[PDB]
């Protein structure tokens, strides 16, 4: 049985940055070299392994995980990188063995008033641990005084709005990002090539 | 970088006219546009954030237009403190880089400048040095020609200016011009005199003492 | 919400300082807050920021020099500028800028030079309507402060901006216009005031 890759990638819908979506692939076969071979595909950057050798390899589970983000925000979708999408929404291990696949999506998820659909994590007082969700819509203390759940002075509502729009450049343009993560876990490998 | 091109230099208008500033960005910046006053000596002052929404306790005067790569920010009927230098900004792409600045001044009418001399001080004459000082007093418009003679012999070279800032109030500038001459070539002559061209003045106006007398 | 800068002054090229923001009114650990300089006569200049998480970013005139830094403890705002070069001679804001609530302190400024501190010489400028003066030469790390009457004179002054001189040394003039009646029955005298040397002359003028 192949895996279910067209679940993922040929998503009608995919999640703000911050509530990134995550896919658990298991007992099944991939080829890795047929997604690469898709040619509309504008970052394929595979860290520490190769297409090729993937369909050689062996795992017990394969992450598939999915979001909306900026242009100009790709390049945080990378180990040891920072700014606000690595450091509060989506964070890489500096060890990862994984594929990071992006293509831009201007007539899928930008709209004519803009999309204001798609969210992203603006204040948060740490950065987020690799491969860590945070929902949190609680407001953003940013003094002493506490909040009460009321938006105001030093009081921030901790998510913003992509503002996609059909003719945005390029770096404000929406891009669908799948990051692979694959797992040897001491257990039986039940995704192979 | 996104580089940011504002409005020329200078840019004047009347009190109560329009004054409209434009600002271009290199790329598409969307509504991530920032607008700052700056009064002379004082600092910067946010007066419109994300483009067009303007901060609390600004007059309403000031407004602000523009999405994607141009912008620009308009004060709808000028008053003589809206002298400024005001910065258009991109705060959300890094380097966050700033327009170089347009300042703006207020057209008034013709002001003749009142015209004074001083000569220098026995303090000063004990370092060796002479320092004549020449004093243009609220006047409009700026452009003015201070021309020293010492014996009717033109001056070059041993001079510097200094003009102020437009006055927040009668909208009028000042001139100070030093000459700097030795205590011994400022013995060798008698007649000091400061020669001041303006458009307020239907003739030269010159201002003279001679020394020690 | 006040922001305080400190630290500021001359040093010469290739030391260092370290300019301190001391925050009143949000917590510094919390917010993005960015370093702002200005030359000199020029425009402003983005030098560094530090996120609410701490994240730090810089401009490229600055790089592998300049340091930012925050103390939750003190509400202190930090940056430690290293191997420093004449142009980096500005004035220098802090801020709570790129996101959250806006806010800018007064600034501290930075001379960086070989020349060294001179105390100003101070002469008068001897006088309807009629002028005085004093005539304030021969300073260098500048700002230079100038009074009349010990703040009791502020109508009709004017204090020239300073020019600086073939020896590298600023003057300035303060002028105000007095009625001419009163040159006998008043006294005149400017208060200069040159902290970089801490100098402070009074100069009474007839």
């Amino acid at each position: 049985n192949l895996c279910p890759f067209g679940e993922v990638f040929n998503a009608t819908r995919f999640a703000s940055v911050y509530a990134w979506n995550r896919k658990r692939i298991s007992n099944c076969v991939a080829d890795y070299s047929v997604l690469y071979n898709s040619a509309s595909f504008s970052t394929f950057k595979c860290y520490g392994v190769s297409p090729t050798k993937l369909n050689d390899l062996c795992f017990t589970n394969v992450y598939a995980d999915s979001f909306v983000i900026r242009g100009d925000e790709v390049r945080q979708i990378a180990p040891g990188q920072t700014g606000k999408i690595a450091d509060y929404n989506y964070k890489l291990p500096d060890d990862f063995t994984g594929c990071v696949i992006a293509w831009n999506s201007n007539n899928l998820d930008s709209k004519v008033g803009g999309n204001y659909n798609y969210l992203y994590r603006l204040f948060r007082k740490s950065n987020l641990k690799p491969f860590e969700r945070d929902i949190s819509t609680e407001i953003y203390q940013a003094g002493s005084t506490p909040c009460n759940g009321v938006e105001g002075f030093n009081c921030y509502f901790p998510l913003q709005s992509y503002g996609f729009q059909p003719t945005n450049g390029v770096g404000y343009q929406p891009y669908r990002v799948v990051v692979l993560s694959f797992e040897l876990l001491h257990a039986p490998a039940t995704v192979c090539g | 970088d996104i580089q940011m091109t504002q409005s020329p230099s200078p840019l004047s208008a009347s009190v109560g006219d329009r004054v409209t500033i434009t600002c271009q960005a290199s790329q598409d910046i969307r509504n991530f546009l920032n607008w700052y006053q700056q009064k002379p000596g004082k600092a910067p002052k946010l007066l419109i954030h994300d483009a067009s929404k303007l901060e609390a306790g600004v007059p309403s005067r000031f407004s602000g237009s523009g999405s994607g790569t141009d912008f620009t920010f308009t004060i709808s009927s000028l008053q003589p403190e809206d002298i400024a230098t005001y910065y258009c900004q991109q705060y959300d792409n890094l380097p966050l880089t700033f327009g170089g600045g347009t300042k703006v001044e207020i057209k008034r009418t013709v002001a003749a400048p009142s015209v004074f001399i001083f000569p220098p001080s026995d303090e000063q004459l004990k370092s060796g040095t002479a320092s004549v000082v020449c004093l243009l007093n609220n006047f409009y418009p700026r452009e003015a020609k201070v021309q020293w003679k010492v014996d009717n012999a033109l001056q070059s070279g041993n001079s510097q200016e200094s003009v102020t800032e437009q006055d927040s109030k009668d909208s009028t500038y000042s001139l100070s011009s030093t000459l700097t001459l030795s205590k011994a070539d400022y013995e060798k002559h008698k007649v000091y005199a400061c020669e001041v061209t303006h458009q307020g003045l239907s003739s030269p106006v010159t201002k003279s003492f001679n020394r020690g007398e | 919400v006040q922001l305080v800068e400190s630290g500021g002054g001359l040093i010469q090229p290739g030391g260092s300082l370290r300019l301190s923001c001391v925050v009143s009114g949000f917590t510094v650990s919390s917010n993005y807050m960015s370093w702002i300089r200005q030359a000199p006569g020029k425009g402003l200049e983005w030098v560094s920021v530090i996120y609410s998480g701490g994240s730090t970013f810089y401009a490229d005139s600055v790089k592998g020099r300049f340091t930012i830094s925050r103390d939750s403890s003190q509400n202190t705002l930090y940056l430690q500028m290293n191997s420093l070069r004449a142009e980096d001679t500005a004035v220098y804001y802090c801020a709570r800028h790129p996101y959250g609530d806006h806010a800018w302190g007064q600034g501290t400024l930075v001379t960086v030079s070989s020349a060294s501190t001179k105390g100003p010489s101070v002469f008068p400028l001897a006088p309807g309507t009629a002028a005085l003066g004093c005539l304030v030469k021969d300073y260098f790390p500048e700002p230079v402060t100038v009074s009349w009457n010990s703040g009791a004179l502020t109508s009709g002054v004017h204090t020239f901006p300073a020019v600086l001189q073939s020896s590298g040394l600023y003057s300035l003039s303060s002028v105000v216009t007095v009625p001419s009646s009163s040159l006998g029955t008043q006294t005149y005298i400017c208060n200069v005031n040159h902290k970089p040397s801490n100098t402070k002359v009074d100069k009474k003028v007839e």
